[PDB]
């Protein structure tokens, strides 16, 4: 039998780093970025994120083969701002869009109970 | 860890001192005295390693060296701190007696030490070994003691023994050794190198992987090999005879 | 005689590092160069064991005191280095060693592979030093294999009078961030033998156990 | 109140299904809940067997296979560790919990072999966490096996704690319904019909929550997709808004991860 | 007759694999070897493939000597203890990017037996892309090809110079190609170029980043006003190379369609 | 040991002894499953 | 079965009688011992991994059961009388006084040479102890010494095979000499490369496993234990398989069996008729979101149930690779046999 | 290892810049503790 | 072959309703649908999984494995 | 009669690899005898 491990979906191996920088040779201030470990469900999320600041150009990711869990991101932004700013800037509004979220649930369900 | 490139030989104590002007005439450089103590340790039979893959044979268990310098206050008896500390006290070393005893070893308990047969083949022209090293500094405890320290590895003592003798550096990193080796036991001392000196000529190699260093290494060793014809033959040993796995006993002296 | 201690924090937040820095920000006086830390545990293999004996063995090496690595076993302490710049000069000279060593971890698990295997590895990485007044702060996350686990404080003094004080200053700096789960200790492996490092080595792993 | 952020309308809410609406949300951001609350929430199952005695009908693997299935209380699964990371030997204290299982068919009549016969023997430390769950009026839940006069079972199970990425025994979520648009104002989808499409296709639900479109309008072409009408079932481990605020805190986590590691290899950059 | 170093198994489909490649399963590479010659351009890396042995890929299974000796490096403790020289040689496993011969019964024309570069993968089974299947007249309800391993330089030289898939397009019974897009991509391509069908922004970013060749200029839209919009002929021009002209005129068409 | 395999009679067998059931005589004889389990990984 | 000790047996841990059965069924007694199961199947383009035969199913599905197989297998072997004195006995070799042993673990033997049940056997170990008296005078060309008084006649495991030992029995022949048999289990899990069926010629190998977060899901959360490409339904104009599926999808829905015998007056549109009470798309098609996204998408999807079973070609018995190995006495060329692991 | 003359000039205004401003630091702290720490993102309006 | 535990498809359980659902069956003379949705299989997956099981286990339990004929 | 070359070792220590075609020492891993 030839079936990989399942645990190598969620488990680094020694040696592994989560997040690979490379600066992108063909357009000016471009990275890609190879994230490990991850699928759809980040790369969707930190995309659409992206695609909100007006001084990002390009955004755009992808998951080569579905055997292999890892995908690349592609970021583009505007001269004088760097895709790393960028890329911080949308962990930490999707951090706050989250927190918010989790208030208002904890509220509306609290207030169901009372109303249970 | 490193290769070390090797020649080896004997001499009687006759030739001693022409021999060592002989030296001083081609390196330039005197001899320099030194000695050693060297323990070896060995897996606890006690303890069953199951664990040796009897039907892939990956490991065979090993003996372990552990080696430290000790003072020349110890070897030196009442009759001889009027002569100056040079080699000539060599001259004096022939009995089978030593002023270091069991006793004194004992209450001593470095470096540690690990290797390998040498390669095999019939096409090597000198004696090439695989040395694995460390070095311990210091310790601490309730039982700080070398004793209690590899009794915690799982090896306990087999036996041990001195080396004394004289050192030549030449160029291109070549050591050239004269020893003398007492074989120590509470029964007693013995000298197993009765009655002359072993001869040892070697160079260290770094990295394995290299091999025009290598083949320099080797291009050296054998002209040294082909300056001493004549006066004494350096030969490569036996490779059975340097294998130091528990399984099979034997010992080079 | 210099004193150590050290605090590790479980239920630690990946932001609390920060929010410990800018809350000391007011006596901060410099920043220096970053450092790391390798904790392994070994296990024996051998099951015809007394009972009485232990069976793992704790290797901590520290990257920032000139590469060196410790083992602790059953309250014993061994001290081992690796670079060539820390080897007596008496065996280099006497050809006691070849002079470029290994690091004993790769003889554990290269050579002693069948008395003893690896268990864990937890490691730390980028840690920031901070000198504050007659006082060194060093921080760092811990990463284990799975991921994130914990926050480690280290505080190093020369002086021994006011070390309590300042223990306790540092605890109630956590106070205030309220992180409220933490295991301290400053304990010394021998009363009367003292090696710094050793010492050093006893604390973390008495911080670090489960 | 956060007006700056997303915002929830309960509707229904029961021990097993809460059915609600999440407006002024990118779809991106409710995709990416639905995957985790489904795929990346721990849990406690059994992961491991050893039988003494088996003078059953059924296999060894089989009754293996359907224990490891079997859905057990894991509140308090946070306070447990993963068994590649306790330093004990095999299983811990910390990092497992044991049960037991003994059945024995005295009578003449076939006795069922439930899941309410599992019991524990190892060491809790106050933490709630190991029970079975139990959903049926009579209390047996999961039926296991079947005895015979004169056959018995023995065995021994340790439960760990894992995630549904690796074996679908983990997952707390049994099936989550995601909707939106129920008017294809935005003309996501492209209706198929014989002669009229407005009739050979059902009306959802949700067309009371929304007001239907007028035929004089033309088409806006500049809204997105912004509410969204789910509903969530659990299987029974965790409490269902529990499953919501931990499939909240994992996404949480997943990005304080990414943020750190950013950090962390910038620093290394400033080297 | 029955040959040595050779394997058998059944296909399936690979729509990501490029048109040369072929998906070998880990335990036939972990099987099946290749006589590398040691040289100072690769004495590292095969001296790392030794010490890692027969149990692990990437790894070694034996070493040749200069005399014609071979050491089973498996009983040979010596994974971590043989020190290789000028002229030995390491029998490795099949590494990523080495030529394959790959064949189907009865191979009754030239375009039977083709040559590929492997791609070590998990399961059991062989991968193919979707367009190499008219020539081997293959489907994925059961087909079993058949795998044999060049064993030289000579040998690889003139499977990668003469039997290549690339090489072997348009066949010489009929002077026509034997490849195309086939099925659903057919079925795809078709749906994505009428007149009808328009793309917004996100989808149109992801799309050109899925072309592997692109230059990362974005195309200026065709409907720059009140909503930027592509259309699908658009999109699917980045695909096709740039100097290519093509005049195809049907039943009753004019210059204006 | 053994056990028969009409009544399921628990029975000791030697080397030497004939292979039948003492109680009920049939020549069809059954093993017995191994009393101390035994752990073991797959791979 | 639990008791025939079988060359080979296949068994299925959970049929299910179909949704749509013949009347004539009733009396070949297939709802009584079926020989497939009722698979969600959802006709679809996704992805390009099911083109050409090819299938995508649910991996959560496998992981909760579904086509997985227990798999038994038998030996046999007695003791042989040569002339008068009894050339071959039931004892565990010991390596002082045999020659020609095997390279397989005699460890798991018992005392009686025989191993017992509950023991995971595994590649080339030996499950019987088999060992042949010599005569003196015979001598293997200065291979025997002094004290190998016996040859090995030992039967190990077929190279592959792995398992558990699940019963041993010890009987006599007609000639009176002992008799033993030895039966095996193992259990069988689909994965990339087996072999799937349906009722109308419509047969494929699995060419990816999907987990149920990449899967197209319905408005209601359902999700497809496979799905198939719609490129085989013209050139086969196998429109009973739609028909098929579209009355199980209603039968399941009801809640009762639906007939599909031949000759007779059911219809299409009598039974979509009957869909259409319960609240679908008549023509059994159904509005399915995409699981990385989320999105709607454009095309309508056809889904519905329906009944596969499992053929009996595994890829795990077809694979076989040979470096080098043994040769023929006669040719010396590369023997024939996957078994016996030839060219 | 300058390389322009606008490079030169920069280089010599900064020579004079931090040359006061070592000068001032240690005429504070020969009798004051300054931060080496504190970076603004905007620099203070004159 | 007892019931299985688990739904195959939208992960639900299953396992202990059979017991239940074979009693509204003969004791209340139901129907098979009213039946299956009085248990709340509601996805026809479920009603699936519990429609459509054939019961072995209870043809095994009459026999042994010792000693079956041809 | 078989014996290693080098290792030099009386008995020798000799193990047939069947599914190889092979005799190898079980010493220093030579390959005795092939086919």
């Amino acid at each position: 039998m030839n079936a990989p491990d399942r645990f190598e979906l969620f488990l680094l191996g020694e040696g592994e780093s989560k997040l690979k920088i490379d600066p992108d040779t063909k357009a000016p201030n471009a990275v890609v970025i190879t994230f490990e470990k991850e699928d759809h469900t980040l790369g969707n999320l930190i995309r659409a994120e992206l695609l909100n600041d007006r001084k990002v150009l390009f955004a755009a990711y992808k998951v080569e083969h579905p055997f292999f869990a890892r995908f690349k991101l592609r970021i583009q932004t505007t001269e004088g701002y760097d895709p790393k700013d960028a890329l911080k800037n949308a962990c930490n509004s999707i951090i706050n869009k989250l927190g918010a979220l989790k208030t208002n649930f904890e509220t509306e369900w609290n207030l169901q109970t009372l109303a249970a | 860890m490193v290769q070390q490139l090797s020649l080896f030989g004997s001499i009687g104590d006759d030739g001693y001192d022409l021999l060592i002007s002989t030296l001083t005439t081609i390196s330039g450089n005197p001899p320099l005295l030194y000695n050693s103590l060297c323990t070896v340790w060995k897996p606890n039979p006690s303890y069953d390693v199951e664990n040796v893959n009897s039907r892939n044979q990956l490991v065979e268990p090993n003996r372990i060296k552990l080696s430290k310098e000790v003072p020349f206050s110890y070897l030196i008896d009442e009759t001889m701190m009027d002569k100056p500390l040079n080699f000539r006290i060599l001259k004096s070393f022939t009995n089978d007696k030593i002023p270091l005893n069991y006793a004194m070893t004992r209450n001593i308990l470095w470096s540690l030490q690990i290797s390998d047969i040498p390669a095999a083949g019939n096409n090597r022209s000198v004696s090439m070994q695989t040395i694995a090293e460390t070095i311990i500094l210091s310790s601490a405890g309730k039982n700080s003691s070398v004793s209690s320290l590899m009794n915690g590895l799982g090896y306990v003592f087999e036996f041990q023994y001195l080396t004394i003798g004289v050192k030549f550096f030449m160029k291109h990193g070549l050591i050239l050794e004269l020893q003398k080796i007492w074989q120590i036991e509470e029964a007693g001392n013995s000298q197993i190198t009765s009655g002359g000196f072993l001869l040892k000529a070697y160079i260290n190699v770094s990295r394995g992987t290299d091999i025009d260093r290598i083949n320099y290494t080797e291009t050296a060793l054998m002209n040294l090999k082909k300056e001493l014809q004549g006066y004494i033959e350096l030969s490569v040993p036996d490779r059975q005879s340097m294998d130091s796995r528990v399984a099979h006993g034997n010992i080079l002296i | 005689m210099g004193k150590s201690a050290v605090i590790f924090v479980e239920r630690a937040t990946p932001a609390t590092l920060t929010e410990l820095k800018d809350a000391l920000s007011n006596s901060i006086l410099s920043v220096r160069d970053p450092w790391s830390i390798d904790f392994r545990t070994y296990r024996c293999s051998i099951k015809n064991l007394p009972a009485d004996v232990s069976k793992l063995m704790y290797s901590i090496t520290f990257h920032h005191h000139g590469r060196q690595t410790v083992l602790i076993k059953d309250n014993s302490a061994m001290v081992t280095t690796a670079a060539a710049a820390d080897i007596p000069p008496a065996l280099v000279f006497n050809g006691s060693s070849t002079g470029v060593p290994e690091s004993i971890d790769t003889i554990l698990s290269s050579k002693l592979s069948n008395i003893w295997m690896q268990r864990q590895l937890i490691k730390g990485d980028a840690g920031e030093t901070l000198i504050l007044d007659g006082l060194t702060v060093r921080l760092v996350n811990l990463f284990s294999s799975t991921g994130f686990k914990g926050l480690l404080i280290e505080l190093q003094a020369d002086e021994a009078g006011e070390f309590e004080t300042k223990i306790a200053g540092i605890e109630g700096h956590l106070a205030e961030i309220r992180a409220k789960e933490y295991k301290t200790s400053s304990d010394s492996l021998g009363p009367d033998t003292s090696n710094e490092i050793c010492d050093l080595a006893y604390q973390y792993v008495r911080a670090l156990e489960l | 109140m956060s007006e700056e952020g997303p915002q929830v309308k309960i509707r229904e809410a029961s021990k097993d299904n809460v059915d609600f609406i999440l407006s002024n949300v990118d779809l991106a951001m409710a995709n990416s809940l639905r995957r985790v609350m489904i795929a990346e929430i721990p849990t406690l199952a059994i992961d491991s067997v050893e039988v003494e005695t088996n003078t059953t009908v059924l296999a060894d693997e089989f009754i293996a296979h359907r224990l490891g299935l079997i859905p057990l209380q894991s509140m308090d699964i946070e306070q447990l560790e993963y068994s590649r990371d306790c330093f004990c030997e095999d299983h811990c204290d910390k990092c497992s919990v044991v049960l037991t299982l003994q059945a024995f068919g005295e009578s003449e009549s076939t006795t069922n072999v439930y899941s309410k016969d599992l019991v524990i023997v190892s060491n809790l430390m106050g933490r709630n966490i190991g029970h079975p769950i139990i959903q049926d009026k009579e209390g047996n839940g999961v039926l296991i096996c079947k005895l015979r006069k004169g056959q018995e079972l023995k065995l021994t199970c340790v439960a760990k704690k894992g995630i549904a990425k690796e074996h679908a025994k983990w997952g707390p979520a049994a099936a989550i319904e995601f909707e939106y648009d129920p008017w294809n104002k935005l003309k996501h989808t492209d209706y198929w019909y014989e002669q009229d499409s407005a009739k050979e296709w059902p009306q959802s639900k949700n067309c009371e929550y929304e007001d239907p479109p007028n035929e004089g309008d033309p088409f806006d072409y500049k809204a997105q997709a912004d509410t969204f009408y789910m509903n969530v079932e659990s299987v029974g481990s965790i409490p269902v808004d529990q499953v919501v605020v931990r499939g909240i805190d994992t996404l949480q986590k997943k990005v304080a991860s990414i943020l750190l590691a950013l950090t962390q290899m910038d620093q290394d950059k400033v080297n | 007759k029955r040959v040595d170093f050779s394997a058998r198994t059944v296909i399936s489909g690979d729509p990501n694999l490029e048109l040369d490649q072929v998906g070998v399963p880990k335990s036939i590479a972990k099987t099946l070897t290749y006589p590398e010659v040691v040289t100072p351009y690769n004495i590292d890396r095969l001296t790392q493939l030794v010490r890692n042995g027969p149990n692990e890929h990437p790894g070694a299974k034996y070493v040749i000597r200069d005399s014609g000796d071979r050491i089973d490096l498996r009983y040979s403790k010596r994974a971590g203890d043989i020190q290789l020289q000028y002229g030995w040689k390491v029998e490795r496993h099949i590494m990523d990017n080495d030529p394959v011969l790959f064949n189907r019964q009865p191979s009754l024309h030239k375009m039977s037996m083709m040559a590929h570069r492997v791609k070590v993968i998990p399961y059991s089974t062989f991968r193919l892309n979707l367009s190499v299947t008219s020539p081997y007249n293959a489907d994925f309800d059961g087909d079993e090809m058949n795998l044999h391993v060049p064993q030289s330089e000579e040998t690889r030289a003139e499977l990668s110079q003469l039997c290549a898939v690339p090489l072997q397009i348009v066949s010489p019974q009929s002077n026509k190609p034997c490849m195309g897009i086939v099925q659903d991509t057919l079925c795809g391509i078709r749906k994505l170029t009428l007149r009808d069908t328009f793309i917004e922004l996100d989808q149109v970013l992801n799309m050109l980043y899925w072309v592997p060749d692109w230059d990362g200029v974005i195309p200026t839209p065709a409907i720059i006003k009140p909503k930027p919009l592509w259309s699908g002929k658009q999109i699917l021009s980045v695909a096709i190379p740039n100097g290519i002209h093509l005049q195809r005129f049907d039943e009753g068409t004019t210059l204006l369609s | 040991k053994y056990i028969c395999a009409e009544c399921s009679s628990k029975l000791s067998l030697s080397r030497t002894d004939a292979v039948r059931c003492k109680d009920c005589g049939h020549r069809i004889l059954l093993k017995a499953r191994t009393k101390r389990l035994v752990q073991f990984e797959a791979r | 079965y639990n008791v025939r000790m079988d060359t080979m047996a296949n068994i299925l841990y959970y049929p299910q009688k179909p949704l749509g059965t013949t009347r004539a069924m009733e009396y070949l007694k297939f709802r009584e011992l079926p020989a497939g199961q009722n698979a969600i199947v959802a006709i679809a383009c996704y992805s390009g991994y099911n083109q050409e035969d090819s299938m995508i199913m649910n991996q959560s599905s496998i992981d909760r059961g579904l086509f997985r197989s227990l798999f038994f297998r038998s030996y046999m072997d007695q003791e042989k009388k040569y002339g008068m004195s009894i050339t071959e006995t039931f004892e565990k070799p010991q390596r002082t006084n045999t020659l020609r042993m095997k390279h397989g673990t005699y460890d798991k033997l018992d005392d009686d040479g025989l191993i017992a049940p509950g023991v995971r056997v595994s590649g080339e170990d030996v499950i019987i102890g088999k060992t042949t008296p010599i005569s003196p005078d015979e001598e293997e060309l200065g291979q025997r010494t002094a004290y190998h008084s016996k040859r090995d006649a030992s039967t190990p495991l077929r190279s592959t095979e792995n398992g558990i030992v699940d019963q041993v029995l010890v009987t006599t022949n007609q000639d009176g000499l002992k008799f033993v048999k030895v039966r095996v289990r193992t259990t069988k899990i689909p994965q990339i490369g087996d072999k799937f069926a349906s009722r109308h010629g419509q047969k494929g190998t699995i060419g990816i496993t999907y987990r149920r977060e990449d899967m197209p899901f319905t408005a209601e959360g359902i999700v497809p234990d496979l799905i198939i490409n719609p490129h085989a339904i013209p050139s086969r104009m196998t429109v009973a398989h739609l028909i098929e599926c579209l009355l199980s999808k209603v039968a399941a829905l009801s809640g009762n069996e639906g007939d599909a015998s031949p000759f007779t007056d059911i219809t299409v549109e009598g039974i979509s008729k009957l869909l259409r009470e319960h609240g679908y798309q008549s023509r059994g098609f159904e509005v399915m979101y995409n699981g990385h996204t989320g999105k709607k998408l454009m095309a309508q999807i056809f889904f519905g149930p329906t009944y596969y079973q499992r053929l009996r070609h595994m890829v795990d018995d077809k694979i076989h690779a040979r470096a080098r190995g043994p040769m023929q006495v006669l040719t010396r060329q590369p023997v024939e046999g996957r078994s016996r692991d030839g060219g | 290892r300058a390389e322009g003359p606008e490079e030169l000039a920069r280089i010599l205004q900064q020579l004079k810049l931090d040359k006061i401003i070592h000068v001032l630091t240690t005429m504070f702290e020969n009798t004051w503790s300054c931060s080496r720490i504190i970076k603004i993102d905007k620099p203070i309006r004159t | 072959m007892i019931v299985p535990v688990r739904c195959f498809s939208c992960g639900k359980v299953v396992g202990d309703k059979w017991e239940s659902y074979l009693n509204l069956l003969q004791e209340d003379e139901l129907d098979e649908g009213t039946a299956l949705s009085r248990l709340g299989l509601k996805r026809y997956c479920c009603r699936r999984m519990i429609l459509t099981h054939v019961d072995l286990i209870e043809k095994f339990l009459r026999y042994n494995p010792l000693e079956k004929r041809d | 009669v078989l014996t290693c070359p080098e290792c030099k070792v009386y008995p020798p220590k000799i193990v047939e690899r069947f599914s190889e075609g092979d005799v190898v020492c079980a010493l220093c891993g030579l390959v005795l005898s092939d086919k």
